[PDB]
């Protein structure tokens, strides 16, 4: 064997290893969600809070890219961050050539584009974290998911980290209970219950709530972060359904 | 570009790459400096199982590196020519900026910093060659004798051989030789060296060769009825 | 810089430079060897661009003796002159040019015959009898026309070269103050210290 | 064509005492017949007890001091916080205005 | 095999350890710094008696207040040497003054951990870089293959370092005069040297304020020696 | 044995590493099937979506390259869209250099050779994914031309690729040796589909709804894509005969 | 990374030798032998072809002996493919001298530089070796009629008489043997044969079996001829010597 | 095991072991403590020596007038990080008139590490850094870690037996959180706690190393007898 | 990133060989049965089309190809690799001839520079060998009529006649037989088919076997008049139609 040791390496299977161990890394993160809503999408985060000594609100994981993007991801705090360097890279280049700022459809190519490079050499590591982004353009609202192979969809709801079965199933009831749409302002009463549901899979160490949100209509098209007192209503709303 | 470091330590503070070279020139035939009152000498083992030889055209052991400056080697001989092209270059060089030949001690200096950079840098091997590097600085009548190794340190010799049998000629050169009297003329000089060699080579037909580096770039080669005189002169002497 | 001569006559090859080394109004010098031995038995002038004279003549010398060094054997005349010209052709294609002038005396071992080859800064060759660059050439090659046989002694040669010195001393405009002469012959490279 | 050159007038005037010196210079910015400023300063605490103007072009003046004023914050990094004198002060300025010797910085400099 | 700039399990560079093995096999150099100066001396161990032995230069000058000795690979010193002394001039040029011996140091340790797949390996050899600036005073300096410098009072290095740096933590105190210190250096390579010690097979050195850095010749040494020899059996 | 690892040889003249890319092919466990008609060319491809999260309008193995060549993937998302990037580039260079829409089978050629160069050189991995390029050529008319991990690459009368290719393959050379032609003698495309669809079903055993297909055709100077509504339209066709 | 992968072609080994410079020989000691032999008026050039076809095209191919100029030819053994790398390299070294100095290469310059060439595969550069060894046949005014080989060490040395490839051991004792000073081209070209004959791993030496070559100064007066023996001109030289 | 060759190699379970021994040498380091109140920010460093012969390593760096760290680790990296630090800082200066923000550093400190550990032939950095730093809003601690995790904290220890030091703050945090306008109590509130982290030996004049910025104070270092009043 | 494979993939065994080229020519072995012989007034070469499924079209898979008008080629082994070869084959041509003489290269030196490129990727950084055996048929006017071979070392020999690949052993000896020096054209292209039909197992037809020849110049298929000099190709790709015609009379 050996095929393992080496990344852009087909098993005997037809599988890459090294992409399926940086999985793992991604499995073993925090939780972070996606939901698609009416005339946008709204992000959260499960943040760990190790230890009293760290500040809150102060160690921000949700990341914009452009005016009308959002991201978070889960796994390998760094690597995201590096994606979203460039993220921001394909984005400002995209705007100086064609204007306009770019579609998230587009966008979500140029990532998958430049993950799925990390996956063709043995000079080069994949990427160990999976994103969930998205944001509103012409065309809509449009929700992603991007994986360290390179694959992504569009999605309805999204999930990912170590509390990701719970929330792929809370997300699951949200669709087939609202067919017509769900609104802005719910989306992000739901995605604070999702974060204290799937909290119950890391649940030694009490956590930090971090909301983001892009709507045609609340937020004007521009992502903005949920905060004061959008964020405490939200908290109150979880805090009501869990007991 | 190939970028491998080849040459690295191991856990015991070796760099096994330069002391594999060093077995390279343990493998080479013999070569041995002796430094007169007057002059120096070197002198060079040549292997017979080559007959058939053509030694008009056959590359010479020792090479001229300026007309005041000879550099004779043991170990690889392709390796060796690439030294020799370097150390002639910048024997020119150093007349065209300094308006003066080399001093023995620079192109020593040289030619070890050479072998140097070949021990750490990316991409090469170490050259599996040392070198005796033998003459008269500018307007000096000071005989100079130096030696330099694949690791890149070099030193200056009262006498030193090196090569296949290398310890044994040592042996002999380190109980005959008397630093507070060098040889006086060049035929003691020059017997010392071949008496030095008899010890290893074998014969002494067409298996020795001598060259004598005299000051203000007077060197000259030895035939082979020349070095036969000695040969036969030590040897009847031996008998006792 | 000015004044360059080249006479090849039976046994040998005889150069003359001018021993002038001017900038502005001021003579700076009036003994300067405008000359280079490449090798035991050639001999090169130069006149041209200051600065690039030297570097240019230093330079080809630099390389010849390498050569010389790597084979142990001295290079013919005619190959320095060919290896001097590739030179000069590439130069004159270059970001900047060496603006030099010279000639190549020299002495064949194994044909036994003087050579004197012309070559100018744009590496145009031509082997010659009797050669100049600058000026000094509208005066000595008419001169030498008349005068010249080639079966003529080192010392005809030298008296050859002396009615040459002399009209130009006459008719040039500017002070050269005289000339350093060399000979180039079978025993190698020689200097006439009395001219 | 495009003439990358300006002249900012003004003018600068350094006196050196016993256990003391001044340097000193006029407030005004001019382009041609023009008043640009009334006041624009030209001379500069540069840190270390060294004062410094660069007049003639205003640009290339204040790109020197921005320079300089820079090369004694690294001087106290890469030195142990040395004070720099002003003999070594003069010898980095020549090297930061020869280092454009071929595409000059247009002023008369004081220190 | 395996990378060249890899990370052992306790968290070290696997051939930087491996260099400082070489290191330890090298030739013994101590270094003492007092009030009145700093002393540089070593062991020059020649590998044959034919070895004209003052051809051996392991102790060395990088500016007029700045010396260095070495220990291990001595070859790969030489392309450090260059770059002390080039960054020494170039300082000089640069701002009129003489450069700080910790800056001189900190420019030869960037060169250290400038390896891997750049030079293809760490330096072989340690350095003891001894010197003068008005600020700090008379400083000695150990700069190792790691990228790391330790100022010192007195260090040893070499194959007798155990040995001799315990000998020194003895030995040195803060009002050291240079005679005494020069002895003390004389004394200590004696005791850890194989062969016995003389003025042909270990050299000494110093750098005063006022004289700079100096290589003592072979008939002051022989007279220290000599003196040492007396003091000792004089109790 | 590095031999299996990167692409040389091994003992027997075999790249272990092209034939492993071959094999991740059908980890989609996705089957296409592609024909021909007088006027276009049809290509199907079943479509299935597992997670309820997902958004089904971006689930999609069928690639617009030009406006006159598409393309199908047999393989994972991510080196069929590395794929398709480098035709869609490839298609739009050759437009501007030489002045005329890139034909299906030069096309087809060139990403041959890109695949070729990955079985030859070591730093590059070959991808895991088998492109079948259909177009109506202005020239050559109906076209389907597919290509592999290997660098191989060859027109088609007809075609199928995936888990259960070898049984789509032989219902296929079973009514060509009937109908004794090249093509589906048929005068629209919507008969065409109609016609794909029916055989994929008799070969696979399955039945299909509107969201368990995806559908693209050529035409002359365009290439499109059904939606669910236009494959419904189609599924009923079949069905009322 | 790719570390994995790498042979490192370019070290030594514990004992000081160049593993792949010494397999290189390995190879080279099974092509087809090759004996250079130099006369007083003269060189020749024999070659043994590699197991030959009835089917092979004999007098429009060239395997084993390669013109470089007018004055210097080689002899091959090992991979043609790497020595035509290398000719064409040679070829062109010579006429970059030809056009500096105006003069025909001396033949140990040439030799020189292209065991230089060898030399640099073994040292730097992570790459295999010329799987390569040669005999070079020359004339030039300063040492006359000249024989040398190189091998993929880079490492060359001159020769009155030498054979490379296979049977070299056996080729060089009867070479040893029958070699003297005085000799004449007529009768080194008889000797070529006679030991190609006896070191044959064939059952009888042919004409289809060998290439020929000669270098004499029997061109009119003081300059070299090149002649690079046709199929019929092999078969009348093999009976005139009575070996067929 | 197999998978600790190089950074670029994934472990099974998804570690990067060259990673995780870049960590190891933070733990070997000598310890060294920050903390923060509103109005200033604080590093504690204990220095270590070679032997009683040899000086004292120094821990804490200078960034800008406004902006330092203390190192735990590899001093060379520490070196090459510090001077990238002082770059960013600089070129903020030069280009936009503007202080750089402690947050921004340290995610250009995080992007750094992190190329480090996806690239062949490179390696990660071998160094813990606490920054600390007074900008546009107010007083900051950061924790460096050479994965490329950084992350802001009241206060936070690393190095050899920092659990000790990290301890107390998390008991302190409410008090010396409110030493605002007050250097010397807020220095002495870090004395204390990287007192928690000491075995056998003790805080020593030439041992101890301090430094502080705020509201009205530039980054600046106590060594030697400066020092000498918070024993 | 980047290649850093900038050393030897093929390197020297203890034994002397060559792994990579060895184990190329093993790929060759398995490869189709392709074969050249060469007659008094032209050159036929052939092998037979392995149709990968009945639905590809076999005409579109061109297994001989036209490199310059009077040369062509033919392989045995992998198809890709073979395809690429052409690509830099054709293009090496024009590159180091036709753009330097104003006339196309003959047989000879276009096999050298294809033997060069395959040698290349014997001793290249990072890259194998090509796993192919060419057979190379062409004129030229000062060498006549010529047929090569090339070899994945990148060797080349000159034929009258051979075979490479799958049978090759058993075609080698069966043109041994029927091969002579007074051979007509028509007369080689009869032995071809016959030598063709014993390799190949399934159809035997014009559909199922590729053959061309290089014989006389051919006006018709030049496309332009008004040049005497300009005569036309003389590699001519026999049609389906043409092989039939022969099998008749077999
Ligand atoms: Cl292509
Ligand atoms: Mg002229």
């Amino acid at each position: 064997t050996g095929y393992d040791l080496s990344n852009s390496v087909f098993s005997p299977d037809g599988r890459n290893f090294q992409v399926e161990y940086a999985v793992k890394a991604v499995e073993n993160g925090t939780t972070s969600i996606g939901i698609k809503c009416n005339d946008g999408v709204v992000f959260a985060v499960e943040k760990l809070i190790t230890s009293k000594l760290l500040v809150p609100q102060k160690n921000v994981k949700i990341q914009v890219v452009d005016r009308h993007i959002g991201c978070v991801y889960s796994g390998l705090i760094p690597d995201g961050r590096h994606l979203v360097n460039r993220g921001r890279e394909e984005a400002a280049s995209f705007k100086k050539l064609y204007k306009t700022p770019i579609p998230i459809p587009a966008f979500a190519d140029r990532l998958g584009q430049y993950v799925q490079a990390h996956t063709l050499y043995n000079s080069v590591r994949p990427f160990g974290v999976s994103t969930i982004f998205g944001g509103v353009d012409k065309n809509g609202a449009h929700l992603y998911m991007l994986e360290p192979s390179g694959s992504y969809w569009g999605y309805k709801g999204a999930a990912t980290g170590k509390g990701r079965q719970s929330a792929k199933a809370e997300l699951e009831k949200l669709v087939d209970h609202h067919p017509e749409g769900l609104s802005a302002r719910e989306a992000v009463k739901q995605a604070a219950k999702i974060i204290y549901l799937a909290h119950e899979d890391n649940k030694e160490k009490d956590f930090e709530l971090e909301i983001s949100w892009c709507s045609l209509s609340e937020t004007n098209g521009l992502h903005k972060f949920v905060k004061g007192d959008l964020l405490q209503e939200a908290i109150d709303f979880a805090q009501k359904e869990i007991n | 570009g190939y970028d491998r470091a080849l040459s690295i330590f191991s856990p015991d503070g070796h760099i096994f790459q330069v002391e594999y070279a060093l077995e390279a020139v343990k493998r080479g035939t013999c070569a041995v400096g002796v430094k007169g009152k007057n002059c120096v000498v070197l002198g060079c083992e040549r292997r017979s199982t080559l007959k058939l030889q053509d030694t008009r055209i056959t590359p010479s052991k020792v090479s001229k590196i300026d007309s005041h400056v000879v550099l004779s080697f043991s170990g690889l001989n392709a390796d060796s020519r690439i030294l020799i092209e370097k150390a002639r270059v910048e024997a020119q060089s150093h007349r065209l900026t300094l308006e003066d030949p080399v001093t023995v001690e620079y192109l020593t200096r040289y030619v070890a910093g050479v072998q140097q950079r070949y021990t750490q840098s990316g991409g090469v091997r170490p050259f599996g060659v040392s070198t005796l590097i033998a003459g008269f600085d500018p307007r000096d009548d000071e005989p100079k004798l130096y030696q330099t190794e694949p690791s890149g340190i070099y030193s200056s010799w009262s006498a030193q051989t090196i090569g296949r049998n290398s310890k044994t000629v040592r042996e002999f050169l380190e109980k005959n030789y008397d630093r507070k009297e060098p040889p006086a003329t060049v035929e003691e000089c020059v017997k010392l060296t071949v008496r030095s060699l008899l010890e290893v080579v074998q014969t002494g037909a067409k298996n020795i060769e001598i060259t004598v580096v005299k000051p203000d770039s007077d060197i000259v080669a030895l035939s082979s009825e020349e070095i036969n005189q000695y040969v036969t002169q030590i040897e009847q002497e031996k008998q006792e | 810089m000015d004044i360059i001569l080249g006479i090849r006559v039976q046994d040998s090859v005889i150069l003359a430079s001018s021993k002038a080394v001017t900038r502005g109004i001021s003579v700076l010098k009036d003994s300067d060897d405008k000359t280079r031995q490449l090798s035991p038995h050639t001999l090169m002038s130069f006149a041209g661009e200051a600065g690039d004279t030297v570097q240019f003549a230093e330079y080809i010398q630099a390389n010849i003796q390498l050569y010389s060094i790597r084979e142990d054997y001295e290079l013919s005349p005619q190959a320095v002159s060919s290896f001097v010209r590739q030179e000069l052709a590439k130069s004159i294609r270059s970001r900047r040019p060496y603006q030099v002038n010279v000639l190549i005396g020299g002495y064949d071992k194994k044909k036994n015959k003087p050579e004197l080859y012309q070559i100018d800064y744009l590496g145009t060759k031509v082997e010659l009898p009797y050669g100049a660059h600058g000026y000094s050439g509208f005066y000595t090659f008419s001169l030498l026309d008349h005068h010249y046989r080639p079966d003529m002694t080192t010392e005809e040669g030298l008296d050859l070269l002396k009615l040459c010195v002399q009209e130009l001393e006459k008719r040039m405009p500017m002070d050269f103050k005289g000339v350093i002469v060399k000979i180039v012959d079978k025993d190698g490279i020689r200097q006439v210290d009395d001219f | 064509q495009f003439n990358p050159y300006g002249d900012n007038g003004g003018t600068i005037l350094g006196i050196a005492g016993e256990d003391f010196a001044v340097l000193a210079g006029d407030t005004r910015n001019i382009t041609d017949y023009s008043i640009n400023s009334r006041y624009e300063p030209k001379v500069f605490d540069c840190g270390d007890n060294i004062v410094m103007s660069a007049n003639g072009f205003a640009a290339d003046g204040d790109a020197l001091v921005k320079r300089f004023k820079n090369s004694v914050k690294w001087y106290h990094f890469d030195h142990n916080d040395k004070k720099l004198s002003i003999n070594s002060a003069a010898r980095n300025i020549q090297h930061l205005l020869y280092g454009k010797r071929f595409f000059p910085y247009y002023v008369h400099t004081i220190i | 095999d395996r990378g060249v700039s890899t990370f052992s399990p306790e968290g070290r560079l696997f051939q930087v350890e491996y260099s400082l093995e070489a290191i330890k096999l090298g030739s013994t150099a101590i270094g003492i710094a007092t009030k009145e100066g700093v002393v540089l001396g070593v062991e020059k161990r020649a590998t044959s008696p034919l070895l004209e032995s003052d051809s051996i230069e392991k102790i060395v000058e990088i500016d007029r207040h700045i010396g260095c000795a070495m220990s291990g690979l001595t070859a790969d010193a030489r392309s450090m040497i260059e770059h002390a002394r080039t960054a020494a001039v170039t300082h000089n040029l640069y701002y009129d003054e003489d450069i700080n011996v910790e800056s001189l140091t900190q420019s030869v340790c960037d060169l250290a951990l400038r390896f891997g797949e750049l030079m293809s390996r760490p330096f072989g050899v340690a350095l003891l870089i001894a010197g003068h600036d008005a600020d700090d005073g008379y400083q000695l300096f150990h700069a190792e293959p790691s990228g790391t410098f330790y100022r010192y009072n007195a260090k040893a290095i070499g194959s007798g370092s155990e040995g001799a740096q315990a000998e020194l933590l003895n030995e040195w105190h803060s009002s050291l005069t240079l005679k005494e210190a020069e002895l003390l250096v004389l004394k200590i390579l004696k005791q850890v040297m194989e062969e016995k010690l003389d003025e042909n097979n270990a050299q000494l050195s110093c750098i005063t304020k006022q004289d700079g850095f100096k290589i003592y010749d072979n008939e002051k040494t022989a007279e220290l020696i000599k003196e040492l020899k007396e003091k000792e059996a004089a109790e | 044995g590095y031999d299996r690892h990167i692409t040389i040889f091994s003992p027997e003249g075999r790249l272990y590493q092209v034939e492993y890319a071959f094999k991740a092919t059908n980890q989609t466990n996705i089957n296409s099937l592609a024909v021909r008609g007088k006027d276009c060319t049809v290509v199907i491809s079943q479509k299935k979506v597992p997670d309820k999260l997902l958004d089904p309008t971006t689930v999609s193995y069928i690639f617009c390259i030009s406006r006159t060549i598409g393309m199908v993937v047999n393989g994972p998302i991510p080196d069929a869209r590395n794929a398709a990037l480098r035709a869609k580039a490839e298609a739009a260079e050759f437009r501007y250099k030489y002045g005329y829409d890139m034909p299906c089978d030069v096309l087809a050629k060139r990403m041959a050779n890109l695949s070729q160069i990955y079985t030859q050189r070591a730093y590059m991995r070959p991808l895991g994914v088998i492109l079948t390029f259909v177009s109506v050529d202005e020239e050559l008319g109906p076209s389907i031309y597919k290509t592999d991990p290997a660098g191989y690459y060859v027109g088609y009368k007809a075609t199928a690729t995936g888990p259960k290719q070898q049984e789509i393959t032989t219902n296929l050379e079973n009514h060509f040796k009937k109908s004794k032609i090249d093509h589906i003698n048929e005068e629209s495309w919507e008969k065409v589909v109609e016609f794909a669809i029916t055989h994929m079903i008799d070969a696979l055993g399955t039945e299909f709804s509107k969201n368990d297909l995806e559908v693209g055709v050529a035409t002359k100077d365009k290439f499109f894509t059904l939606s669910a509504e236009n494959i419904e339209e189609r599924l009923v066709a079949i069905a009322e005969q | 990374g790719s570390r994995r992968y790498d042979s490192r072609t370019t070290i030594f080994s514990p004992e000081g030798r160049l593993y792949q410079v010494e397999y290189a020989l390995e190879s080279i000691s099974h092509a087809g032998t090759a004996i250079g032999i130099m006369a007083s008026d003269g060189i020749v050039l024999a070659a043994e072809r590699k197991v030959t076809s009835t089917l092979l095209e004999q007098d429009t191919s060239t395997e084993k002996l390669y013109k470089l100029n007018d004055k210097i030819a080689v002899a091959v053994a090992g991979l043609t493919a790497d020595a035509e790398i290398l000719i064409n390299t040679a070829r062109i070294h010579a006429q970059n001298y030809l056009k500096t100095y105006n003069e025909d290469i001396p033949v140990e310059i040439l030799v020189r530089r292209l065991s230089d060439i060898k030399q640099g595969y073994t040292q730097h550069g992570g790459l295999r070796p010329f799987g390569v060894s040669f005999i070079y046949a020359g004339y030039d005014d300063r040492y006359g009629y000249q024989l040398y080989t190189s091998n993929p060490s880079g490492n060359y040395t001159g020769w009155k008489a030498i054979s490379v490839g296979a049977n070299t051991s056996a080729a060089q004792t009867l070479l040893q043997m029958d070699y003297k000073d005085d000799m004449k081209v007529d009768d080194a070209i008889e000797l070529a044969l006679k030991t190609l004959s006896k070191t044959t791993d064939s059952s009888a030496l042919t004409y289809d079996r060998l290439e020929f070559a000669t270098i004499r100064k029997g061109a009119n007066d003081g300059e070299v001829y090149q002649k690079i023996f046709k199929p019929q001109e092999i078969k009348d030289i093999l009976v005139k010597t009575g070996i067929t | 095991n197999n998978y600790d060759g190089d950074t670029v190699t994934f472990s099974p379970t998804g570690r990067l072991f060259q990673v995780e021994y870049a960590l190891e040498a933070i733990k070997q380091g000598s310890v060294t403590v920050g903390l923060r109140s509103n109005t200033h920010a604080v590093l504690v460093a204990l220095k270590r020596n070679a032997d009683e012969l040899s000086s004292y390593q120094k821990k804490i760096i200078k960034c800008d007038e406004h902006m330092g760290l203390s190192l735990a680790g590899l001093a060379p990296d520490a070196r090459v990080l510090s001077n990238y630090l002082r770059q960013q800082c600089n070129y903020s200066s030069l280009v936009f008139n503007r202080k750089l923000a402690v947050e921004r550093a340290g995610h250009l400190l995080c992007d750094k590490a992190q190329k480090n550990t996806q690239s062949y032939g490179g390696r990660p950095y071998g160094v813990g850094l606490l920054i600390i730093g007074y900008d546009k809003s107010g007083a900051h601690l950061l924790e460096f870690q050479p994965s490329g995790n950084v992350t802001e904290l009241y206060g936070t220890a690393i190095g050899a037996r920092s659990q000790g030091a990290k301890t107390y703050l998390e008991r302190t945090l409410d008090t010396f959180i409110k030493i605002d306008g007050n250097p010397d109590e807020l220095i002495k509130a870090g004395v204390e706690a990287i007192s928690q982290s000491l075995r056998d030996e003790s805080l020593t004049v030439d041992n101890l190393s301090i430094a502080i910025v705020g509201k009205d104070t530039p980054f600046t270092i106590y060594d030697g007898e400066a020092v000498a009043k918070y024993i | 990133m980047t290649d850093r494979y900038s050393f030897s993939l093929t390197t020297f065994s203890p034994s002397g060989k060559l792994g990579q080229i060895d184990y190329a020519l093993t790929a060759v072995k398995q490869g189709v049965t392709s074969l050249g012989i060469k007659a008094t007034n032209g050159v036929v070469i052939a092998t037979e089309k392995k149709s990968s499924s009945p639905l590809a079209m076999s005409e579109t898979l061109s297994k001989v190809s036209l490199l310059t008008p009077d040369i062509g080629a033919v392989y045995s082994g992998m198809g890709p690799d073979y395809r690429v070869l052409v690509d830099k084959s054709r293009k090496v041509a024009h590159t180091s001839y036709k753009r330097i003489y104003g006339e196309y290269p003959p047989t000879k030196l276009l096999v050298s520079e294809v033997a060069k490129i395959m040698q290349e990727a014997t001793q290249s950084g990072g890259v194998r060998p090509f796993g192919v055996s060419l057979l190379i048929a062409g004129h030229d006017e000062f060498n006549g009529f010529s047929l090569y071979q090339v070899d994945p070392s990148g060797s080349y020999f000159p034929w009258k006649a051979t075979a490479i690949g799958k049978g090759s052993v058993a075609a080698k000896t069966f043109l041994e037989k029927r091969w002579n020096d007074e051979l007509e054209l028509e007369d080689a292209i009869h032995i071809a088919l016959l030598t063709l039909k014993e390799s190949v197992e399934g159809e035997f037809n014009g559909d199922t076997i590729e053959l061309a020849i290089i014989g006389d110049e051919n006006p018709d298929l030049l496309g332009y008049t008004g040049i005497p000099t300009d005569k036309g190709p003389r590699f001519r790709k026999l049609t389906s139609q043409e092989i039939n015609d022969r099998l008749e009379a077999l």
